[PDB]
RNA sequence: GACCUGGGCUACACACGUGCUACAAUGGGAAGUACAACGAGUCGCUAGACCGCGAGGUCAUGCAAAUCUCUUAAAGCUUCUCUCAGUUCGGAUUGCAGGCUGCAACUCGCCUGCAUGAAGCCGGAAUCGCUAGUAAUCGCGGAUCAGCACGCCGCGGUGAA
C-alpha cells in the first residue's frame, strides 16, 4: 500500500545511464533495499546487496512488482 | 503441403545457384525425423514409459516402440532386455507438416529465446536439435503432464557437408541464433 | 500404416490471434466451426497465441506499447501515472 | 449435473446452497440473488425454471469456475517462478508479510 | 575506542512454560431498542456536513477544561432465522484489491474488502486458582507511542455452588 506511486531513490539513478542504446554493463553496486522495479528498469544486471554480499542478479520483464528484497535472502538456511 | 512447394519453387534453383550443381539430382533432400524419449526410470517404476507413450503418441502421429537394452550395467541396475527408450521414425509427407508445426508454432514458445544454436554440426549434415521441456506443442495438456523432461530430434538430410544443411535449414525457417 | 494401431489426426487448419495463418494441418479436435474449402476441410479450432513473426526474431522491434494484460497489470494503473 | 458447475443440492434454501461452490462467499450471493428480484425461497429450494435459468446465466458473468482453481494456480505459478524466495516459503506456508514460526506448522504440515 | 550504510536479535529437523480463539441451540445470522466508572487532551481529542463496500478522504466548529471531544459501552431486551451435520458452528491458511503514519512496510507495522475454509463435537496420566460483589462472563480507559498489545496497570455491568 504505497497509494502515490512507487518508491526509487535518486542515488540509485547514478550509476550510468548510456546503456540505453548499447549493451549494457555489469557492474550495478548498490544497497538494493528500498526501491521497487517500475518498466523503465527492465533487463539490467544488478549486483543486489544482502548486508555482506552484493549478489549478481539480472531482470526479466516479469520480474516486474515487488522490490529488491526478494533478491536478497537474509537467513543462510543451509 | 508447403515444404515440398518450396523444394519444388525456390529451394532448389537456388542450390544450384549456390553451388553450381551439373544435375538436379546432386540436390541433397531431407529423410528422417528420429526420436527418442530417454526414459531410463522404468527400472524403478515400470509406469513411465507409461505416459512417455502417450506423449508420443500425441505429438507424432506414429505410436513408438519400446527400446531394448544389449548390456548390464551394474550403476543404472541394468540387465539386458530391459525396456529403456521410445524410437519415432517419420517419412513421406508426415515429416513436412511436423517440419511445419515446427517451424511456426513450437520453436518460438521457449523461455531464454534465442532459436537454434548454430553448432549441432557432425560434419555430415544431421543437426541433433533437443528440447529440453514439454510443454511446448499446442497439444499439451497441463492437466496430465507432470514430468519436465524433454525430446529428441535427428534431422537427417542427403548433404556431404554443413555448409549445404545450413542453407537449407535457412530455407527451411530454423531460426538459427 | 499398419491397421488400427495408429493415434487419431485430422488436418485442421491453423488460426491465429492476429491476423490468422491458414495453412496447415494437424492432429486433435474440437468443435468444428469453419470447414474451409481453400484449405483441408477440418477444424478451425488450433488458434495458437503465436504467429513466428510477432517473435522479434523475424519482424524486428516492436514491443513498446505492447499492452498484455499482465505487462498491463504493472503498467497501467500507474502506468496511466507513468505516463 | 447439477445446474452449474456441479452439485447444487435441495433440502437449504437459495442464499444456504448457493455457497457450496468454489467462488461464493454471501456478498457474491447477496448480489446475484438481488439482481433477479428472488427471495429465501424458503428452507428448501423449490425454484422454477425461469429462476434457474436466470441465476444461472448471472453466475456466468463472473469468475465461478473449476478454472478458477487453475487461475489461482496460475497465481502462484507466477509467484514461485520467477526467483522465487516467496515460492520456497511458500511451500512452507508463511505469509509474505512474514510470521515468524517455529511452531506455527501445525497450521498446515502437523509436524507432531 | 569512535562515525556511517546494509543486515540480525523476528531462523526452525524439535521438547517445555504462559495467554487468546473454538469444538455451536442458554447458539450463530438479520432487524429494531436502554442503563456505567476511571482517565486523557495543543501541534493533542474532533462537532457537524459531503462522498465511499470499507479501512477512510475533504471542508471545518468547540477545546489548555464539572462546559468541547474521546464516548451513543458490550452481556443486554422484542421478531425472524437455522434444525444437528464437521454444519449459515468454527476461522486459521492463501491469491487479488486497498486504506493509514513513516524518507522507507522484502527481510520485518496495523487495518479493510473480495475469493478460500483446515483442525477442532469438551481433551488420559497428572496438575492449577478461588470461601462472595468472590469465582465465571462482558466491555471501557491509561503508561511507554509517528506507527504498532491476545501483554501490563486500573475501572465498571451481570452475578454463582
Amino acid at each position: 500500500s504505497l497509494k502515490k506511486g512507487p518508491f526509487v531513490d535518486d542515488h540509485l539513478m547514478k550509476k550510468v545511464e548510456a546503456q540505453q542504446g548499447a549493451e549494457k554493463k555489469k557492474v550495478i553496486k548498490t544497497w538494493s533495499r528500498r526501491s521497487t522495479i517500475f518498466p523503465s528498469f527492465v533487463g539490467f544486471t544488478i549486483a543486489v546487496y544482502d548486508g555482506r554480499k552484493h549478489v549478481p542478479v539480472y531482470i526479466q520483464e516479469d520480474m516486474v512488482g515487488h522490490k529488491l528484497g526478494e533478491f536478497a535472502p537474509t537467513r543462510t538456511y543451509r | 503441403n508447403r515444404l515440398k512447394e518450396k523444394y519444388i519453387k525456390e529451394v532448389t534453383p537456388s542450390l544450384v545457384e549456390k553451388f553450381n550443381y551439373s544435375s538436379v539430382m546432386q540436390t541433397p533432400k531431407v529423410d528422417k525425423i528420429v526420436i527418442n524419449m530417454g526414459v531410463g526410470d522404468a527400472v524403478s517404476n515400470a509406469k513411465n514409459l507409461d505416459k512417455a507413450v502417450e506423449e508420443l503418441a500425441l505429438i507424432t502421429g506414429q505410436k513408438p516402440l519400446i527400446t531394448k537394452a544389449k548390456k548390464s550395467i551394474a550403476g543404472f541396475r541394468l540387465r539386458e532386455g530391459m525396456p529403456i527408450g521410445a524410437k519415432v521414425t517419420l517419412r513421406g509427407e508426415r515429416m513436412y507438416e511436423f517440419l511445419d508445426k515446427l517451424v511456426t508454432v513450437s520453436l518460438p514458445r521457449v523461455r531464454d529465446f534465442h532459436g537454434v544454436s548454430k553448432k549441432a554440426f557432425d560434419g555430415r549434415g544431421n543437426y541433433t536439435l533437443g528440447i529440453k521441456e514439454q510443454l511446448i506443442f499446442p497439444e499439451v495438456d497441463y492437466d496430465l503432464v507432470d514430468k519436465v523432461r524433454g525430446m529428441d530430434i535427428v534431422i537427417v538430410t542427403t548433404a556431404n557437408t554443413d555448409e549445404e544443411s545450413r542453407e537449407l535449414l535457412a530455407q527451411l525457417g530454423m531460426p538459427f541464433q | 500404416m499398419k491397421q488400427d494401431i495408429h493415434p487419431n489426426y485430422q488436418p485442421v487448419v491453423f488460426m491465429d490471434s492476429t491476423t490468422g495463418f491458414k495453412f496447415l494441418s494437424g492432429s486433435t479436435k474440437g468443435s468444428s466451426e469453419t470447414v474451409e474449402w481453400e484449405d483441408g476441410n477440418t477444424y478451425p479450432l488450433l488458434r495458437v497465441e503465436v504467429t513466428s513473426d510477432s517473435h522479434p526474431f523475424y519482424t524486428g522491434r516492436q514491443k513498446f506499447t505492447q499492452a498484455d494484460g499482465r505487462v498491463d497489470r504493472f503498467n497501467k494503473k500507474y502506468g496511466l501515472k507513468d505516463e | 449435473a447439477r445446474i452449474a458447475g456441479v452439485d447444487i443440492p435441495r433440502d437449504k434454501r437459495v442464499v444456504v446452497s448457493l455457497t457450496y461452490i468454489y467462488g461464493i462467499g454471501n456478498t457474491t450471493a447477496k448480489k446475484v440473488l438481488a439482481n433477479v428480484g428472488v427471495s429465501e425461497d424458503v428452507r428448501v429450494r423449490d425454484l422454477t425454471n425461469e429462476q434457474t435459468d436466470a441465476i444461472r446465466a448471472e453466475i456466468d458473468k463472473l469468475k465461478v469456475e473449476g478454472d478458477l482453481r487453475r487461475e489461482v494456480n496460475l497465481n502462484i505459478k507466477r509467484l514461485m517462478e520467477i526467483g522465487s524466495y516467496r515460492g520456497i516459503r511458500h511451500r512452507r506456508g508463511l505469509p509474505t508479510r512474514g510470521q515468524n514460526t517455529k511452531n506455527n506448522a501445525r497450521t498446515r504440515k502437523g509436524p507432531t
